[PDB]
């Protein structure tokens, strides 16, 4: 509340002053076009008329001559031209260029992909850390194979034992899952790579493979990282069937994977966290410990842990002081920590049709049967006989 | 210029040139395609109401 | 409370414009590739751009008629002769060719093909691991020296008995068998050259344009001598047929055929030893399986009590570690399980031990350790 | 075009398939090819002579007894068979003596069985 406040007038007074430098700063009148500069610019705009067709450079022979493909059918055997040294260009490279004749006039690309900045997506997590009502000991076992060695090496080190490679996530929905994992990503802030593993179940032809391998280039690159394969069994256990087309991709996007899960060795500087519903009544296809080390299964909500996430809601409500808060959550049986989220949105909702614009102090007691009953409906458990 | 454009924004573009016209908001999308079909959907809740 | 509503009204704003604020900042200032002295090159390279030898567009020759009759790869025939001058001898079925955009003339022969190139990438050279420090005492580890190393060093004893040098290993066994870390072992030690190929990797397909490449392959191979040539993960594509679907594929059937003839009947081979990995030889087409295509199969025995004690030692002595520390308990205890396991077990029996803030991990830890391997496998 | 009496004489023609059921149909209607020849299983008779044609590279060894071999051995086809040569001498070749005995091959045979050789049992 307060904590939050004291924080704005500070965030209010950084903006304002950096915008102000800013235009001095970049330039508005600095216009370096000294000597350095002017070298550049001449001769870009003289080498370089436009529009320029890219290539990917598929060898180089040594007399400043190189073999590339261009978009068309026909390949060029071209000079290199100016710009780029030649060491610097290693075959694989894609490049620039010119379109009167083709040579090479530089690299700015670097095999630059659309894919790549779709996946791309490090940006603001939505958690921090212990905003989450879930358990201590819960998210201490994630933390563990993730937070660990990049925070204290020196406990790894002198050990000599190797930093663990990828989680698995399993549960139980309900159990914030999604939420852990965007827990996770704030501390460490590292490069917080998704993709969701449907985009490699496609008809077209040996597309899945192709964007199994981007992925271990795209999180090298940008290391430390952490890789979400979200529903990780898409691709996987999960099916889509093969009378649809898929006698052909899905078993190629599956070993794909799998062998580079494996790899030569395993990477142990990228951290993956794989998403699935659980492996225990589907089939396993994330192969052993060793590359996904340490397993996670959330524990079903039991009656203490849903005190701490009840704590939370209660804050806004006024009137449920009053209400003794510890029966509530005896009264049900234990159950998922949705459900007391789902208690809460439904008990406001309540209290408007009552008419009263927070919660009465009946309202909440109320507000317990409509959910439990809705609930145990939903999912029913083996009855005992 | 560089400035106004947004990633991921289509665009349009004059001959083989391939110089700037305007930028394109306007995009494909089955779901657009989906509503052309569909049109305003008529109905007082009245009618409904039992 | 109202007053500090608007408070966070206005903080919204502002954090907004600063992130749009970076394009502005980034400028126009452009500037390229060629320090030093690579910008003082460009001058001579502006009145060479203007002069005229590139590009050639690149053709092939597929008939040499004595002019020659070549084919563009827009697909589009023509019959062209010698430019400055161009040896006949030089041209050949396959070979590339340089021509001029329009006056349609061979400059240079180019080298045959511009797919090795693409290919060769994929290519890793003679793998080097330590064969001493190969967990496990396993009957596989020795089968390898017989097959790989053997002939090579010594093709005089094979002679004499006058049976025919093994050349074909096809390795299986469960992962984490450690299919990849012995055979990259005995790259090393016998002294012989490595490619790598991935099958699972071939998605160029043009009805047959993945045929393509396993026939250069293999043939690069020949050329090369004491090599290896290891195909990774045939499982599918060059393994499996997809004809048992309803609508079915067939793309897959010629990778798999070119393979087998290649391998099949009279073919030169330059000492080629041939590694097939394959997770489960069920998935491994039968035509393959059976024999005159790989000589042996090794199904892979997972390690012995003594060469389970052994991996374990092997991470034991990565790790800091209890004097007196019972590595035989801990490996009995233990299930017959692969290399792999007990990898795993000495990763967490670590980690407990740093959270219980203690540097050396006790024999206590690694009960706790394999307690935790148990039930995940059982559950599933 | 090889029907007639003039066109089948000069120009002959021969073909290879494993599965026969995936053909084209129109290819089991007439007389597509002019012979279909099955092939049956191997004999006892077979299997020993396709050993003595492998063994004959080899050093002979009158230890050998063709005929033991191929009496515990069933369904072998050529390249099988050979397999089981290979095995018999690679034992001979870590042992160093140039000379195969008959036992190695006994031995030999059970590797390129599923099973791995000579498994373990309880009994003996
Ligand atoms: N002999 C061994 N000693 C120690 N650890 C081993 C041994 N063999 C394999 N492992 C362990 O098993 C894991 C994988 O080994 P490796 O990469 O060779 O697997 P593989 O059987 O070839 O599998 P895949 O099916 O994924 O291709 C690693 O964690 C490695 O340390
Ligand atoms: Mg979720
Ligand atoms: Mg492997």
């Amino acid at each position: 509340t307060r904590c939050k406040l004291k924080l704005l007038r500070m965030e209010r007074i950084k903006d304002h002053l950096l915008l102000e430098e800013e235009f001095v700063s970049n330039s508005e009148i600095l216009k370096p076009f000294e000597k350095k500069q002017e070298e550049e610019k001449k001769q870009l705009e003289e080498i370089r008329g436009n529009p320029l067709s890219i290539g990917t450079l598929e060898e180089i022979i040594d007399d400043d001559h190189a073999i590339v493909t261009s978009p068309t059918m026909p390949d060029y055997y071209v000079s290199i031209l100016s710009f780029v040294d030649k060491e610097l260009l290693e075959p694989g490279c894609s490049v620039l260029l010119h379109h009167k004749t083709m040579s090479i006039v530089g690299v700015l690309q670097d095999d630059a992909d659309p894919m790549v900045s779709v996946m791309k997506m490090d940006k603001s997590p939505t958690e921090s850390y212990s905003d989450i009502g879930g358990l201590e000991s819960q998210i201490q076992e994630i933390k563990e194979s993730v937070e660990l060695p990049l925070t204290h090496p020196e406990l790894y080190e002198e050990m000599g034992i190797k930093p663990p490679k990828g989680v698995i996530l399993y549960g139980a929905p309900g159990t914030g899952k999604t939420l852990l994992a965007k827990a996770v990503a704030n501390q460490t802030s590292a490069t917080f790579l998704r993709i969701v593993g449907s985009e490699l179940i496609q008809k077209y032809l040996g597309d899945g493979p192709r964007l199994c391998r981007q992925i271990f280039k795209v999180a090298g690159e940008n290391a430390p990282s952490i890789v979400f394969i979200d529903e990780i069994d898409a691709i996987g256990t999960k099916r889509y069937d093969s009378n649809s087309g898929g006698e052909r991709e899905i078993q190629r996007t599956m070993l794909e994977l799998l062998n580079q899960l494996d790899g030569f060795d395993d990477r142990g500087d990228v951290k993956v966290i794989m998403a699935t519903n659980k492996i225990e009544t589907l089939d396993p296809a994330l192969i052993r410990p060793g590359r996904i080390d340490r397993k996670i299964l959330f524990e079903n909500p039991d009656l203490s842990t849903k005190k701490k996430i009840l704590g939370i809601h209660t804050s806004k409500m006024n009137l449920s002081e009053d209400v003794n808060l510890e029966t509530l959550v005896t009264t049900k049986d234990d159950l998922s920590g949705a459900d007391i989220q789902a208690m809460c949105t439904e008990a406001g909702l309540l209290a408007l049709r009552e008419r009263r614009m927070q919660v009465t102090a009946e309202d909440f007691k109320q507000a317990k049967e409509r959910v439990m009953k809705n609930k145990v409906e939903e999912n029913l458990e083996g009855l005992y006989l | 210029n560089v400035k106004d454009l947004k990633a991921s924004q289509r665009v349009c573009l004059r001959s083989d040139s391939y110089m700037l016209h305007k930028v394109l908001e306007n995009k494909a999308d089955p779901l657009v395609s989906l509503m052309m079909v569909e049109k305003v959907p008529d109905s007082t809740y009245d009618m409904v109401g039992g | 409370a109202a007053p500090y509503a608007a408070k966070l009204k206005q903080t919204e704003n502002d954090l907004k414009d600063i992130e749009a604020r970076i394009k502005e900042k980034a400028g126009v200032k452009e500037s390229d590739t060629g320090l030093a002295p690579s910008h003082l090159w460009d001058i001579m390279g502006d009145r060479q751009r203007l002069g005229e030898e590139h590009p050639l567009q690149v053709a092939r020759c597929t008939k040499i008629i004595k002019k020659y009759v070549i084919n563009l790869k827009q697909i589009a025939k023509f019959v062209v002769g010698l430019g400055e001058r161009v040896s006949p001898t030089d041209i050949e079925e396959g070979m590339r060719v340089g021509v001029d955009r329009s006056k349609y003339n061979i400059e240079l022969p180019l080298p045959p093909r511009i797919d090795p190139s693409v290919t060769m990438m994929t290519v890793e050279e003679k793998p080097d691991v330590t064969y001493s420090d190969v967990g496990g005492c396993k009957d596989q580890i020795e089968k390898l020296r017989e097959v790989v190393e053997l002939p090579l060093l010594s093709p005089e004893r094979f002679a004499t008995l006058g049976i025919d040098p093994p050349k074909g290993i096809l390795l299986y066994g469960p992962p984490g068998t450690g299919k990849t870390l012995c055979a990259r072992a005995v790259a090393n030690r016998t002294d012989a050259t490595f490619i790598r190929v991935i099958g699972s990797e071939l998605v160029q397909k043009y009805v047959g344009e993945g045929a393509r490449m396993v026939r250069e392959l293999f043939e690069m191979a020949r050329t090369k001598k004491a090599c290896i040539i290891f195909f990774d993960e045939i499982d599918a594509v060059g393994g499996a047929r997809f004809d048992d679907g309803a609508g079915g594929d067939n793309e897959v059937q010629r990778t798999m055929l070119e393979l087998i003839t290649q391998l099949d009947g009279f073919d030169p081979r330059g000492n080629i030893k041939v590694m097939f990995a394959t997770n489960r030889p069920n998935t491994l087409d039968p035509a393959l399986l059976r024999p005159g295509r790989i000589d042996r199969k090794v199904e892979f025995s997972l390690p012995d009590l003594e060469g389970r004690a052994n991996i374990f030692r092997i991470h034991s002595k990565s790790m800091s570690v209890e004097r007196g520390i019972r590595w035989e308990l801990i490996s009995r205890l233990c299930p017959n399980s692969t290399g792999a396991e007990l990898r795993s077990v000495c990763t967490e029996a670590g980690m407990f031990a740093i959270r219980a803030r203690r540097k050396v991990a006790t024999e206590k830890d690694f009960l706790k350790a394999v307690d935790k391997v148990i039930s995940g496998y059982k559950k599933f | 075009q090889l029907d007639g009496f003039s066109s089948d004489d000069r120009v002959k023609v021969l073909a290879a398939t494993n599965r026969v059921d995936v053909l084209d149909p129109a290819l089991l209607r007439s007389g597509r090819l002019d012979r279909k020849i099955e092939f049956p299983l191997p004999s006892e008779d077979s299997r020993a002579q396709i050993l003595q044609i492998h063994s004959r590279k080899m050093t002979t060894d009158d230890d050998i007894n063709w005929q033991e071999l191929a009496r515990s051995t069933d369904e072998f086809n050529g390249a099988q068979l050979k397999a089981v040569t290979v095995e018999a001498g690679m034992i001979a070749l870590r042992n160093g003596q140039s000379s195969v005995k008959h036992e190695d091959f006994v031995e030999g045979i059970s590797e390129v069985q599923a099973r791995k050789s000579k498994s373990v049992s309880f009994y003996a």
